[PDB]
RNA sequence: CGCAAGGCUGAAAAAUUGACGGAAGGGCACCACCAGGGGUGGAGCCUGCG
C-alpha cells in the first residue's frame, strides 16, 4: 500500500511542478521578449 | 450442465426470458420473491466473487459453500489501510492534538 | 419575470469568483487567387 | 530603459526559487520592480551562490545583459550599495 | 559559466575505499571499472550472438 | 491557559483573536445553567476540530465537565505537502457530524478572515452529513451567496485579491428535518497571503444605492418557489430602484448516508445593494423555516423588508459584516484606520470584540462624529509565518 | 554529555546488522525510493467496472 | 395526486416535494382516495381506482 | 574556525541575545532539506533553531564566545530570519549497507544487511544500489539463515562490492534556549573541542572512513571464449583455426 | 477573450426481419462411456490463498 500510494503522490507532484515552471518560464519569455522587440523597433527608428 | 444451459434453465424458471406472452397470459399471471431469487442466482453463476473449496469436507459429520470473500476482504483492508497508514503519512510531522477527555 | 439578469452578471455573481470592489470575391485577380 | 544606463528598483519576488536544477536560468532569475517607471520587469542574478545574496525589498541596481530563456535585456549589477560581484567574492557585508 | 566559480567550487572530490576489514577480496569496482566490464562483457556477447546467428 | 475568557458568547471571536496574536486562553463556564446538554455545542467541537487541523502546534484541552476549555495557539500553515495533506494542492477534508444547526457560513467566516495570514494556501472542504450552505434560523447565519457578495469584496478592498480568492459549492443544501441536517459540500481554496493587510478609509459618504443584485436558491422544490420569490421581491423594491436583477438557483436534492436519505429541502433569497461610491454592500436574506412551508411571496417581502432596513441603518458596513472588517482593521499595520458605521450599527457583538481587542493588547478604537467615525489603532503584527522570497 | 557521547545508529550514516539491534528497522519511520510499477490488485470496483 | 399520465405522485405537502414519482397502471389512473381513521396504525394508506380495471392498495 | 551542527551558537537578533544550538540544513536540489554537518565555506546554508519567533527578512548575528581572550574576531556567522515553523522537517540521509553473498548472473543474495525477516518484508520492493553505480531492486526475504535477502540488480554484481540502500531518516532539532543576561550572570555552554579538551577524550575517527589512495592495476581481461558445439557447428567461413 | 454555461425538476425501443422452446438427425470431448494408470486427501515441514 506505502508503494502505491508513493507512487501516485510522485507522479501527481512531477506533473503539477513540471507544469508550473512550463508556465512560469512561458511567461516571463513571452514578456521579455515583447519588450526586447518592442525596444528593438523604437531604436531602429533612429 | 454448462453454466449458459443452466442459467437459461433457471432464468426460464424465473419467467425473465420466457416466450412472449399473450395479454391473455397476462391475465392469468395477474390473476395468479424473483428478486431473492435474482440474487442468489448472480450469486450462484458469479461463483469468482469468493475462494471455494472443490473437494468438500474432509471428514463428514452432520449436525444442525462460501468460505471468504476476497475482493470485499482486499477493499475493507484497503479501506484501514487509507484510514491509518495515509493519515500518519500525511501527518508525518504534526505536532499538538486536542486532548478530548469526555 | 424579468428577474433573468443577464450571462454577465450570472459569470460575476453567481460564479465560483467573488465578486471584486474595483470594477465599474471582387475583383478578377482576387476570384482567380 | 528611461534615458539612463543603470536603474534601480526593489525586489519584488525570486521568481523560480524552487527549480530543480542549480544553474538554470529560470533558478536564476529574479522579479523586480523599475522605481523610475513603477514598472515590472525581469533580470538575472549571476549565480545561484549570489541569488543566495540577493534578498527581498532591497535596493536593487540593474544594467544591461549584453551577449536558456532568450529575451531578459537586465543583470543585478548592486544591491544595497554594494557591488555585487564583491558580495559574491565575499569582500565586502551587506548593509541591511 | 568558467570564471564564476570558485576554486574551492573547481575542489576535486575524494575517492573512497574498500574498508580495511574487506581488503582481502579485491579492488571496490566504482563506476569507471563497471564501464570497463561492461564494454567488455558486452563485446564479447555481442561476437558470440553474431556466432550464433551464423 | 494564562489569558481568561468566560461564557460562549462570539465563541470563535474568541478562538479567532487568540490564534492571531498567539496568546493562550482559557475559556471557562460555557454552558453552566443548561444541565440538559451542558458544555460544547457540536458545531463548537467541530470548530475546534477545523481549527487544530489548519493550525500547528496548537494544544487544545476540553475538560471532563465541557464547560471549561484551554488553547495554547500554533501558527497558522495551512496545507503543506508535508504535514497536513499529501499534495501541495490537495484539498484538506473536514467532516462535520449530523447533529450540526448552525450555518456553514459560521463556520466560514473564522477561517475565511484567519485565513490570508496563513503559512501556505488553504484548501479546506468541507463534507459530511450536517453541512448546511443556506440561510439558518438559529440565530440568522448567512448564506453562501451572501458570505461570497457581501464579506468577500471587503478582503478585495483590503487587498486580498479576488482574483485569487476561490469558493464553490457543489451540493447545496437547507437544514431538513428539524435544526439539524444538511449535505452541501464546500471548498474553499484562498490562494492569496498577505504579509500586512491595508489599513483603510471608509469615510465618504455612500449616499446613493445604485444597483440590487441577488440570488434565489431553490433546492427540491420548483422553480416556481423563485419566480414567485423573484416577483415578490422587485414588486417591494420596485418603488425605489429600478436595477433589481435576482438570479435563480435550483439544486435537485442533497443525500446522506444513515443507505442514503434525501434531506435538506428548502428555498431561500440572499439580496445585495451596491453603492455607486465604493465597496460598499448592504446585504439581507431569508431562508424558509425547515418545517413551516410558509409563502415563498411571503418571503421575497420579508427578505426586501430586511434589506431596506439595513439599508436605512447603516453607515458603510452591515452588521453581519462589522466584526471581519473591524479585526481585519486591527490586524493592519501600526496605524489609524478609518471606518464609518451607522449609529444604529454597533451591536452587543461588536462591543465585546472591542472588549476582547483590549483584554488581547490591541489597541484601543477612537470614535467621534462625521453616523460615527470609528478609528482603529492597528498592533501590526501581520502574518507570523510565510516564507519570504 | 549527550553532546559528547557516541551518536546513535539512526545518526551515523552507515548503519549495519551489527551495529542496530534487531528490529529497530520496525521501531523507525523513514522513507526510500521505490521501483517497478506494482501489480494492481483486484477490487470490487475494478470488477464492477 | 393521480393524472391520466398512468401515474400518480406522493407528495410532502411542506414545499411541495415528490415523495416519489409511481407508475402503477397500464391506462389512466382515475380516482384515488386514503383512508382516514388512523387510529389503526394505518392512516397512511391509500386505493388508487384504474380504467385498467383494476384497484392498487 | 569552521561551526559544526549541534555546537552551541549565541545568536543575537531583534533585542535578545540567546544561546542555542542549531541544526544546519542545505536544500539539496529544492525538494528535501537535507541535513548537513558543517556549514558550507562561503555559502548559505539553512540554519534552524529552537528561539522565540522574529517576523521573517530580519537580519541577525551570530558569536560563539562573549571572551576577550579571543585572539581573532569574536564574530562568526551573518544571516537573515527566513521564516519561522513548528515542527521542522529536518531529513538525514541514512545508508543501510549490506554485502553480497552469493552471485548469480543477475539475482544476489545479501547477507550483513538486515536481522529479521520482518524488517525485509517491511523492506519489500526496495530501491538498493551498489557502490557502482549498478541499480536493483529488494524483492523477498530469504528463508534459512535469518536476515538475508534476495535482490535483482541490473547487470552480475561483484563480490567485492557493496550493496546500499539510500533511506531519509527524519532529523528534529533539540529545544534548548538560553537566555544571555550578561549583566546579571547567566551559564554559557561549552562547544565541541573545548568539551573533549576538558575531560580529555579523543575526537573519534574510522580507518574505515579516512581517505586513502587506491592501486588500481591495468585491467585485462581473459579472450572470448566461445562453447564447443557452437564452434563446431558454425560454417567454413567463420570456423576457428587455432593450432 | 467569447461560445459551450439557465433546472415541468427532486437516486435506486424496433419487428412483414422479433421472443422462447420441442422432435428427429449428425459431429466432437480422458471437463464423456469403456480399460488401466497416477495424484491429492493418512503423519511431519513449509511458500501461498481465505
Amino acid at each position: 500500500f506505502i508503494r502505491r500510494e508513493q507512487l501516485r503522490i510522485k507522479k501527481e507532484k512531477d506533473e503539477a511542478y513540471e507544469k508550473k515552471f512550463k508556465r512560469i518560464i512561458a511567461e516571463i519569455q513571452n514578456e521579455e521578449g515583447r519588450a526586447a522587440n518592442e525596444y528593438a523597433r523604437e531604436k531602429a527608428a533612429r | 450442465g454448462s453454466q449458459l444451459k443452466r442459467l437459461k434453465a433457471s432464468l426460464r424458471e424465473q419467467g425473465l426470458i420466457g416466450p412472449q406472452k399473450s395479454k391473455k397470459q397476462k391475465r392469468q399471471n395477474a390473476n395468479d420473491q424473483k428478486a431473492e431469487a435474482l440474487k442468489s442466482i448472480r450469486e450462484q453463476f458469479n461463483p469468482f466473487q469468493f475462494k471455494t473449496n472443490a473437494r468438500g469436507p474432509k471428514f463428514e459429520v452432520t449436525t444442525n459453500v462460501i468460505k471468504g470473500r476476497p475482493e470485499l476482504s482486499r477493499a475493507r483492508s484497503e479501506e484501514k489501510r487509507r484510514q491509518t497508514i495515509l493519515v500518519e503519512m500525511q501527518r508525518r510531522n504534526k505536532v499538538g492534538g486536542i486532548i478530548d477527555r469526555r | 419575470a424579468d428577474g433573468k439578469m443577464s450571462k454577465q452578471e450570472l459569470k460575476v455573481y453567481l460564479s465560483s469568483r467573488p465578486p471584486d470592489p474595483t470594477r465599474k470575391p471582387e475583383d478578377s485577380a482576387e476570384l482567380l487567387a | 530603459f528611461g534615458g539612463s544606463s543603470h536603474a534601480k528598483g526593489i525586489v519584488l519576488e525570486k521568481v523560480g526559487v524552487e527549480a530543480k536544477q542549480p544553474n538554470s536560468a529560470i533558478r536564476k532569475c529574479v522579479r523586480v520592480q523599475l522605481i523610475k517607471n513603477g514598472k515590472k520587469v525581469t533580470a538575472f542574478v549571476p549565480n545561484d551562490g549570489c541569488l543566495n545574496f540577493v534578498d527581498e525589498n532591497d535596493e536593487v541596481l540593474l544594467a544591461g545583459f549584453g551577449r536558456d530563456i532568450p529575451g531578459v535585456r537586465f543583470k543585478v549589477v548592486k544591491v544595497s550599495g554594494v557591488g555585487l560581484l564583491a558580495l559574491w567574492k565575499e569582500k565586502k557585508e551587506k548593509p541591511r | 559559466m568558467s570564471s564564476l566559480r570558485h576554486a574551492i567550487q573547481r575542489r576535486a572530490h575524494k575517492e573512497r575505499a574498500q574498508p580495511l576489514e574487506r581488503q582481502r577480496l579485491g579492488i571496490l569496482e566504482k563506476k569507471k571499472d563497471y564501464r570497463l566490464r561492461a564494454r567488455d562483457y558486452k563485446k564479447k556477447q555481442a561476437v558470440l550472438k553474431s556466432l550464433r546467428q551464423k | 491557559e494564562f489569558l481568561r475568557f468566560t461564557g460562549h458568547r462570539a465563541f470563535t471571536q474568541r478562538l479567532v483573536l487568540a490564534t492571531l496574536y498567539g496568546r493562550p486562553i482559557h475559556i471557562s463556564k460555557i454552558r453552566s445553567s443548561s444541565a440538559t446538554n451542558p458544555g460544547l455545542a457540536p458545531h463548537e467541537i467541530s470548530f475546534l476540530r477545523l481549527l487544530e487541523s489548519v493550525t500547528n502546534g496548537s494544544i487544545i484541552d476540553v475538560s471532563y465537565s465541557g464547560t471549561t476549555i484551554t488553547y495554547q495557539p500554533g501558527l497558522i500553515t495551512g496545507t503543506v505537502p508535508g504535514m497536513n495533506a499529501s499534495l501541495s494542492s490537495d484539498a484538506i477534508e473536514h467532516v462535520i457530524p449530523a447533529t450540526n444547526t448552525r450555518g456553514i457560513t459560521y463556520f466560514l467566516i473564522p477561517l475565511a478572515l484567519l485565513a490570508p495570514f496563513s503559512k501556505a494556501h488553504l484548501n479546506v472542504r468541507f463534507t459530511g452529513p450536517g453541512v448546511i450552505t443556506s440561510a439558518t434560523h438559529g440565530a440568522r447565519d448567512l448564506s453562501i451567496d451572501t458570505f461570497r457578495t457581501a464579506v468577500l469584496p471587503l478582503y478585495g478592498l483590503f487587498g486580498i485579491p479576488p482574483a485569487r480568492i476561490e469558493l464553490r459549492v457543489l451540493q447545496r443544501s437547507c437544514a431538513g428535518p428539524g435544526g439539524k441536517g444538511g449535505g452541501g459540500i464546500v471548498e474553499m481554496r484562498f490562494a492569496s497571503q498577505v504579509r500586512l493587510p491595508k489599513t483603510l478609509h471608509l469615510n465618504r459618504r455612500p449616499g446613493k444605492v445604485r444597483r440590487i443584485r441577488g440570488v434565489a436558491y431553490c433546492t427540491g422544490v420548483a422553480a416556481s418557489h423563485n419566480n414567485r420569490m423573484i416577483t415578490a421581491a422587485r414588486g417591494v423594491l420596485n418603488q425605489l430602484v429600478s436595477d433589481v436583477h435576482i438570479a435563480a438557483q435550483y439544486d435537485p436534492a442533497p443525500l446522506v448516508a444513515e443507505q442514503k436519505k434525501k434531506t435538506g429541502i428548502g428555498f431561500g433569497l440572499s439580496l445585495v445593494a451596491e453603492t455607486s461610491a465604493e465597496g460598499v454592500i448592504y446585504a439581507a436574506d431569508e431562508v424558509a423555516p425547515p418545517e413551516g412551508g410558509v409563502v415563498p411571496e411571503d418571503i421575497g417581502e420579508k427578505c426586501a423588508y430586511q434589506l431596506l432596513d439595513v439599508i436605512a441603518q447603516g453607515g458603510c458596513v452591515m452588521a453581519a459584516s462589522a466584526p471581519t472588517v473591524l479585526t481585519l482593521m486591527a490586524m493592519g499595520s501600526e496605524d489609524v484606520g478609518r471606518l464609518r458605521l451607522g449609529r444604529r450599527v454597533v451591536s452587543p457583538e461588536l462591543l465585546e470584540l472591542a472588549r476582547d481587542l483590549k483584554a488581547f493588547g490591541a489597541a484601543s478604537w477612537g470614535i467621534r462624529d462625521a453616523d460615527l467615525i470609528v478609528s482603529v489603532k492597528g498592533t501590526g503584527v501581520g502574518n507570523v509565518g510565510r516564507k519570504v522570497a | 554529555a549527550e553532546l559528547v557521547a557516541k551518536r546513535a545508529w539512526t545518526l551515523a550514516g552507515e548503519a549495519t546488522a551489527a551495529d542496530r539491534p534487531v528490529n529497530s528497522l520496525l521501531g523507525e519511520d523513514m522513507e526510500f525510493d521505490h521501483v517497478g510499477k506494482p501489480v494492481p490488485v483486484v477490487t470490487e470496483e475494478v470488477s464492477e467496472s | 395526486t393521480s393524472s391520466a399520465d398512468k401515474n400518480i405522485r406522493i407528495w410532502g405537502l411542506d414545499f411541495g416535494d415528490c415523495h416519489k414519482a409511481l407508475f402503477g397502471h397500464q391506462d389512466s389512473i382515475l380516482q384515488v382516495a386514503f383512508i382516514p381513521h388512523n387510529s389503526d396504525g394505518n392512516g397512511h394508506y391509500f386505493f388508487s381506482a384504474s380504467k385498467d380495471r383494476t384497484i392498487k392498495y | 574556525k569552521i561551526l559544526k551542527t549541534g555546537d552551541p551558537l549565541i545568536f543575537s537578533l531583534g533585542w535578545r541575545r540567546f544561546q542555542t544550538l542549531p541544526i544546519y540544513s542545505i536544500w539539496d536540489n529544492r525538494t528535501r532539506n537535507r541535513m548537513l554537518k558543517y556549514t558550507p565555506e562561503h555559502m548559505h546554508c539553512f540554519g534552524t533553531f529552537w528561539g522565540p519567533l522574529i517576523a521573517p527578512n530580519t537580519s541577525f548575528c551570530c558569536f560563539q564566545s562573549f571572551s576577550a581572550s579571543n585572539p581573532g574576531f569574536r564574530i562568526a556567522a551573518t544571516g537573515t530570519v527566513l521564516s519561522v515553523d513548528e515542527s521542522t522537517e529536518i531529513v538525514k540521509k541514512l545508508k543501510l549497507v549490506g554485502t553480497p553473498w552469493k552471485i548469480f548472473k543477475n539475482t544476489a543474495f545479501i547477507k550483513d544487511m538486515f536481522n529479521s525477516s520482518l524488517e525485509i518484508a517491511k523492506f519489500e520492493g526496495a530501491a538498493i544500489r551498489t557502490v557502482s553505480g549498478i541499480r536493483g531492486q529488494i524483492k523477498r526475504a530469504l528463508s534459512k539463515p535469518e536476515g538475508y535477502f534476495r535482490a535483482t540488480f541490473e547487470d552480475k554484481i561483484l563480490l567485492s562490492d557493496i550493496v546500499i540502500l539510500k533511506a531519509w531518516y527524519p532529523v528534529k532539532p533539540k529545544q534548548f534556549y538560553n537566555p544571555a543576561t550578561n549583566l546579571i550572570g547567566w551559564q554559557s555552554m561549552r562547544l565541541t573541542g573545548e568539551i573533549r579538551r576538558a575531560e580529555n577524550i579523543p575526537t573519534p575517527q574510522n580507518p574505515n572512513s579516512t581517505y586513502r589512495k587506491i592501486e588500481r592495476p591495468e585491467r585485462h581481461f581473459n579472450p572470448l571464449r566461445v562453447p564447443k558445439n557452437l564452434a563446431a557447428e558454425l560454417p567454413f567461413k567463420s570456423q576457428i583455426v587455432q593450432t
